[PDB]
């Protein structure tokens, strides 16, 4: 990989970086670490804010949002890392903007990162 | 035969000789001027509706019946949560089950009995007519069937396009028509990442159909008694409403105090808010939800009253876990899901949304 | 053929497709099983590290419990749970120290106890799995305490409570036996047996000196409880077993891992965990390769099986790798646990062909510990 | 051209040979000087972190501070002290959260002073320099918090104590121009100047706004607090400029760090700490490359330089590797330091030719941030 | 490069694995972080317990006692890791065991390992 | 010329001439036959000598003189450290400024004054000629003169390889001449890793020359008194030894209790041990320095009282930083410490290790 070239993304493997859901993800897929594409691996803690992108599907040719969520309360799995950022915005637009933590509202006040799981929300 | 049964439902909905006066139709309460619900003044202000004897109030706000075809029957789902169903607490299983009940409710239209409402539909030739078209010769003669046949009429016209036309500015911006403007755009980004998504949206995750902003579970959201409507009830100060738990064969203590979601369709237009109207202002009623979100003085106190919420009606199964968010809102984001909601109503009540 | 993150795509897809809905929740890890293996990254000395739960038939990660510094895992052989004992300081390395007890529901991976040791008496040391040790029962964790002098420390599970700590000679591991007795090895050269009641002086008894001064038994060696079986290699592949199924230390006859003519051409065993041991078969796996003397914890490239009752050389397998430590699963047909603390990667072989079957990556910083329950 | 590690085996073999003793000791740092610089490396989202602090003229680590998950370092102007707002919880990642300051004397690295910060109140984000920042006097530091509600942490250093929170509105970053006010960006596209005293609401006064809606202000801003220059680039290497000098704002005209034939063919900045302002030349530097344009957070390997007042380029150099953050010492023929991420290694170039003049690797596990202190 | 031949001293560089006194170093070079071949970083608190192993000259065909010290109290350095074992012998004669912590006797209590100094006690 | 300086130190060394009643010389309590110290037991055992009226007895163990020749003079140096000097608080700048100290000390040789010393030195014909020929017709005959001059002579004595020999079991092995035993060689490994090299060794790291095993610098290490010397002394039960604080010039209090680490070359055979003689067995005072690093009863019990070791005479200005090493010895380390010790015993005294 070219990491200056436009993304490209699949919707054949969920542990790559350029799987078509983790358009804007930051930090670590949770299927590496015992979770699946939309549940936290044990032991980890739901948060229940999110950030939001509009991901294509190069299945259905069909945008959707996608309102990441991030398991919380363990130390970073350091499997599959991944940074993409496609339509992310600064910090003053926090709903677009993934450098922040969003680990609130996850039981027992867990706040630090472990993965981030990828639900579709609703189409674009 | 389907046209007809809804058509049957039709004249059946703007009836007052369904009530024991003959002063009160379904359409007295659940006005479609005002997305059916009742725009009349009683002792508590808007918060609860005057029956057919002039005084008796009720205890619950009358809700909208748009979208309240889309509702899955009463049910128990996998996870355990009970979900669907109609009434603010569930206890009637779907829209037929339900439509018998205001008929006979002494508080309501207050009809002695299944066969005094026989007698009113025997009294009309055009519903010997209908009736007996749909559901065979001699139905109005048996008290039972009449009943029964009324309440299948009454579910079929609340399943037309009238009631749920899908054709609000939000249906219309998905379609592709129209774009929202920044501000409601905002509105719709905030609600789709903060806490709102986990409840006033049909699906966990994917895309819904037909999207009514409501996951049709039960939750306490904390909201306290509302003193002047519980007054003008007349169940008394030590009364508990106690929500899904009162529905007849829940036991389990852990539903005390839960309440259907409401769809949040036509939600600008049909205050007051909450299950006994306690909230005059959308922009209230969203707040309330900042309640139990941090530790904040602001987020303790009723705008509308300029004092703390209030207790809790019910102390115990709050929905904590989705509710302690760990994020205020703060006004520029309420004025963007404001602005959003005003979004969720169907294009017909759109002159309502100025006043 | 198809991957697991390819089946996951194609799921979701076919979720997504069908409109099947599905709530976003914690899972938890499958039911634990024979071929469930425990990885321990001790990363190098760093100040926290992490251990990964994983499935070696699928080779997938399924969960993972982070520790402090240089903690020592268990893994109870029923499968009821894992721990481990771990430290911790106020400011990251520095500041007040607290060493501590976590009990781990095996699928859940909550902490369903956490017992602190007063006095900060854990060893600190690159991690040897027999430092710390449960008793038969599971209902004792005994662990070893260097400083001011050698100690073993008796923690209650059952009761969630640190009991005391037992005084012992010049004496290193501990290998339970019983829910009252462990042994130890000694700098002279003789094994301990420590008996201790709930209060006073435990009763400490000494075998025969049974190795020579100028011969190295391994920080390593592989002990399985219920089959009371301690197979202890020297720098040389000279390999000692001593049964402990009766209560007391029986030295069984020592074999040789290596021929002579490969131990004159630099033959030599050489890694971390260099020697695994499988209880229902009976046999011995030890990692060799051609190295000078001193190069003794340096990466292995190949293993070899020998029957452990007469002592045969059974296979000698090329690993493909740099590999530092070796277990097996406990069951019929074992795999045979391969972990290069360089590729950072756990490869899992057919532990009679001793095939490469899946491999597993990205596991920590310098992964070193391989850990099974012993569960038939 | 010997290097430091042959220039210390000489030195230690003279020494060895004359006989010469010398007692084991924990050394001081040189005294903090111009080509001092910190690399701040927040391994990923990992619960601990490291800063190296690194002497830029001889490319040699001269001492490390350990702090825990995503802290915000500062460094004075006049090399007085260093500091950070740092995060540990009581079971690594897991457990009761504290969130404090520790100021460090920059010679022995001991910590001089431990501030808690009551109610968790530290905004957990991806480092950004002035998310926390000191004022000019060296007093006060400044804190941004995000949850429940924006608000700045008042920390009163000389007295060791934390002293409030401050309501404001939808605003971020902390732009520190007197002991008693700072500047804020707000979501509306102006900024927000926030004068505050000990109790009581801060008098909040809003700039005019300077941007439209659909311009993306970077999260990595220059501010020389000396200078009272805020340097913020958007998304297209359109720089704006804000003089603060007066204790006001006023707006600079806006320049363009690239060509419209640049733009046009993909050129645009990307990166970490994407840009950085020498004072004394009044210079801007950004790191630039062709890049679609959703990869605004990829390393870039070229360097534009330009004068701050006219806009017009002085240079364009090519890096020869992949960076994610520059920066550049204040003094004289200043240095320019370019943090390769994915490398893990400060390279150190002279400014003045873009030449790479000499490297220090093995900075952790994703070093982000340089901090230099301008003393001039 | 090959990990398994014998080891070949130098004395060219002491920030290189083979320098002759790293004959039995395991953790990392205290040169690299801010120390010097015989003191701490600072920070970083000198312990006094030690390890020791005879150390081949190259330059001038002596054997040294090399007496190792720990620099202990902070996370360790991660610069110029080295392991080597030059007749290092298990933990049972620790005197010439290098996976133990020999944090013992630092100021502060200090016993996290930070890295490790190569002073010379001695000829063998 | 300085064999002669050192042939008249030889002399004057076993002349009883230099003490007031004749009685004893500095051989007496300085015996070659036992390293340069006291064999005869007084009132407190060995701990410590009796003088020259038959009943003074002093309040310290007499050290010895083996090796004393390679301490520094007396100095702070650039670390703040006091080191060298002579006698146990450092009080004599170096050799030549101990050597008139006994012999004018009323409870060891007990001379009146320096013009006594001249006058016994001038009776001998000998002494006229051997000291005449090195320092001036007339010399004896000055107190003053006499005085210095018979001090010079005796440090001359004291710097001959007579009493620094370097032939020591020890010796030859570090000449590759021999191999230590596998029990001296743990002794030494670990004398050599744990805390012991950091006071016992001559440097804080390269190879010394000639190695006596100490720093020459000066600790507390937390001695309670020896009650029947102290006794014996006659000092008083309300007497506190200050060690180096006691030195004329120094005022520093963090210096009380300090004093000067012993060289543990020939300790085998110079029992008892400490600066009170209050440990008989070297074995014990091994175990001494155990105190500060643990509960066990190696670290808080005295073997050879069964008791505590008692409180430290003066109880600030320990040397916690150096021996609460976190470890202690055990009854295996410290028989190895005794074995290497034992190779520290010169060639000649070899045979009363027995
Ligand atoms: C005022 C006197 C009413 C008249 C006349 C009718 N209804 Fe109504 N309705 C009223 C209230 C106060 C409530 C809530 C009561 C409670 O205990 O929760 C309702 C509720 C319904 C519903 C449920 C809608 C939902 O839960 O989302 C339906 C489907 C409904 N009502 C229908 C209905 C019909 C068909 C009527 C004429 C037969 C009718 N209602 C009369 C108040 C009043
Ligand atoms: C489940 C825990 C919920 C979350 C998260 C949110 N809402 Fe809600 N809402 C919920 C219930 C159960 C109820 C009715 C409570 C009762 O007993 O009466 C509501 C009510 C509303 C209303 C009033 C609608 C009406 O009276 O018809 C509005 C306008 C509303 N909710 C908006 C809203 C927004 C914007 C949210 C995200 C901030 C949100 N709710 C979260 C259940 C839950
Ligand atoms: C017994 C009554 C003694 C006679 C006769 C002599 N000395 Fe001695 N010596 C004695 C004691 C009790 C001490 C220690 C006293 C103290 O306060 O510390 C000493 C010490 C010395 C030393 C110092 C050695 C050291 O510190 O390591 C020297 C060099 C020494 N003595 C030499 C010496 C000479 C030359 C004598 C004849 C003039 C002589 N001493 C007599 C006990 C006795
Ligand atoms: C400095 C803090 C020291 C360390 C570490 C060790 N020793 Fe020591 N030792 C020290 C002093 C200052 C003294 C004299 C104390 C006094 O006031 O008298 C000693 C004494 C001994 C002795 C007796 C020597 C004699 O009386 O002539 C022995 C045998 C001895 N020391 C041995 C020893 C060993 C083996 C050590 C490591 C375990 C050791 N000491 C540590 C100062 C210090
Ligand atoms: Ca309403
Ligand atoms: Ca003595």
């Amino acid at each position: 990989t070219d990491p200056r070239a436009k993304w490209v993304p699949q919707d054949n493997d969920i542990q790559a970086c350029d799987y078509w859901r983790h358009c804007s993800i930051d930090g670590n897929i949770c299927d590496c670490s015992g979770g699946s594409l939309t549940n936290c691996p044990p032991g980890t803690k739901l948060a229940t804010a999110s950030w939001v992108a509009s991901c294509y599907n190069p299945t259905d040719g069909q945008s959707y949002l996608i309102a990441y969520r991030d398991c919380c309360g363990y130390n970073v799995s350091g499997r599959c890392p991944c940074l993409n950022t496609e339509g992310e915005l600064p910090v003053y637009r926090p709903e677009f903007a993934n450098d922040i933590i969003w680990c609130f509202g996850a039981e027992d006040d867990a706040m630090t990162y472990h993965c981030t799981i990828s639900p579709i929300v609703g189409k674009a | 035969a389907d046209d007809a049964l809804a058509a049957l439902g039709a004249q059946l909905f703007v009836d007052p000789a369904l009530s024991r006066n003959a002063t009160q139709s379904c359409a007295t309460c659940h006005d479609p001027a005002r997305a059916f619900t009742d725009p009349r003044e009683g002792k508590a202000g808007l918060a609860v509706s005057v029956g057919d004897d002039g005084q008796s109030h009720g205890d619950r706000n009358t809700p909208t019946l748009g979208y309240a075809a889309l509702v899955p029957a009463f049910h128990r789902d996998a996870n355990g949560k009970y979900k669907g169903g109609q009434f603010w607490d569930g206890r009637a299983d779907d829209l037929k089950q339900q439509a018998g009940q205001p008929m006979l409710n002494p508080v309501e239209m207050a009809m002695p009995d299944r066969a005094a409402v026989a007698a009113r539909l025997r009294d009309d030739p055009a519903y010997r007519t209908g009736f007996e078209a749909l559901f065979g010769k001699g139905v109005l003669d048996d008290p039972e069937r009449a009943f029964d046949a009324a309440a299948e009429a009454l579910a079929a016209y609340q399943a037309t396009g009238e009631f749920s036309p899908f054709d609000s500015k939000y249906d219309r911006v998905m379609r592709g028509e129209e774009k929202f403007t920044p501000l409601e755009e905002f509105g719709y980004t905030v609600f789709i990442t903060w806490n709102c998504r986990l409840c006033h949206m049909q699906r966990k995750q994917g895309v819904a159909e037909r999207e009514t902003f409501t996951n049709f579970e039960y939750h306490n959201i904390g909201l306290p008694v509302n003193e002047t409507a519980r007054e003008a009830s007349g169940l008394g100060a030590d009364h508990v409403d106690h929500g899904l738990l009162a529905r007849p064969g829940i036991e389990d203590p852990a539903q005390s105090g839960r309440f259907k979601v409401p769809s949040l369709r036509n939600v600008a237009v049909t205050g007051p808010y909450m299950h006994n109207g306690v909230f005059t202002d959308l922009r209230t009623a969203i707040l309330f939800h900042n309640k139990y979100t941090s530790r904040r003085p602001e987020a303790k106190i009723n705008p509308e009253t300029g004092a703390p919420w209030g207790e809790p009606e019910v102390a115990r199964n709050l929905s904590l876990a989705e509710l302690q968010s760990g994020l205020m809102l703060d006004d520029g984001r309420v004025d963007a899901l404001v602005a959003f909601l005003e979004t969720l109503t169907d294009r017909r009540y759109e002159p309502l949304l100025e006043e | 053929q198809e991957t697991q993150g390819q089946a996951a795509a194609r799921a979701a897809a076919a979720d997504l497709a069908a409109g099947q809905d599905d709530e976003p929740r914690i899972l938890e890890a499958p039911a634990p099983d024979a071929r469930r293996v425990y990885v321990n990254d001790p990363a190098h000395f760093a100040a926290v590290t992490q251990q990964f739960v994983i499935d070696g038939e699928a080779g997938r990660v399924i969960g993972m419990i982070d520790g402090g510094f240089l903690p020592n895992p268990v893994v109870a052989d029923d499968g009821s749970f894992i721990a481990h004992a771990s430290t911790v300081f106020s400011r990251i390395a520095r500041g007040e120290r607290t060493d501590y007890v976590e009990v781990f529901d095996p699928v859940t991976l909550l902490p369903t106890a956490d017992i602190e040791l007063p006095d900060a008496p854990r060893f600190l040391v690159g991690t040897y799995p027999w430092m710390t040790s449960l008793t038969p029962d599971g209902k004792t964790l005994l662990f070893y305490q260097f400083s001011p002098a050698p100690a073993v420390g008796v923690v209650d599970l059952e009761g969630k409570a640190f009991k005391r700590m037992l005084d012992v000679p010049d004496c290193y591991h501990i290998f339970p036996t019983a829910p009252d007795t462990f042994f130890m090895h000694c700098r002279d050269g003789s094994l301990a047996k420590v008996a201790f009641g709930t209060e006073g002086t435990p009763e400490i008894t000494h075998t025969e000196v049974f190795h020579p001064e100028d011969e190295f038994l391994i920080n390593h060696p592989a002990y399985s409880q219920k089959a009371g079986r301690l197979v202890w290699p020297t720098y040389t592949g000279k390999i000692h077993q001593i049964d402990l199924s009766s209560g007391d230390a029986k030295f069984l006859p020592a074999v040789e891992a290596l021929t002579e003519a490969e131990r004159a051409d630099g033959w030599r065993p050489g890694g971390w965990q260099q020697v695994a041991y499988h209880r229902a078969l009976d046999r011995i796996y030890l990692l060799v390769d051609q190295r000078d003397e001193w190069r003794h914890k340096t990466a292995s490239r190949f293993v070899v099986v020998l029957d452990a009752k007469t002592g045969e050389r059974l296979a000698k397998f090329e690993m493909g790798h740099e590999i530092d430590s070796i277990n097996v699963s406990q069951d019929e047909k074992p795999l045979l646990y391969a972990l290069s603390t360089g590729d950072k990667t756990l490869y899992i072989h057919d532990a009679e062909s001793g095939e490469e079957l899946r491999s597993v990556n990205q596991l920590g910083h310098g992964p070193q510990v391989i850990t099974t329950a012993d569960m038939g």
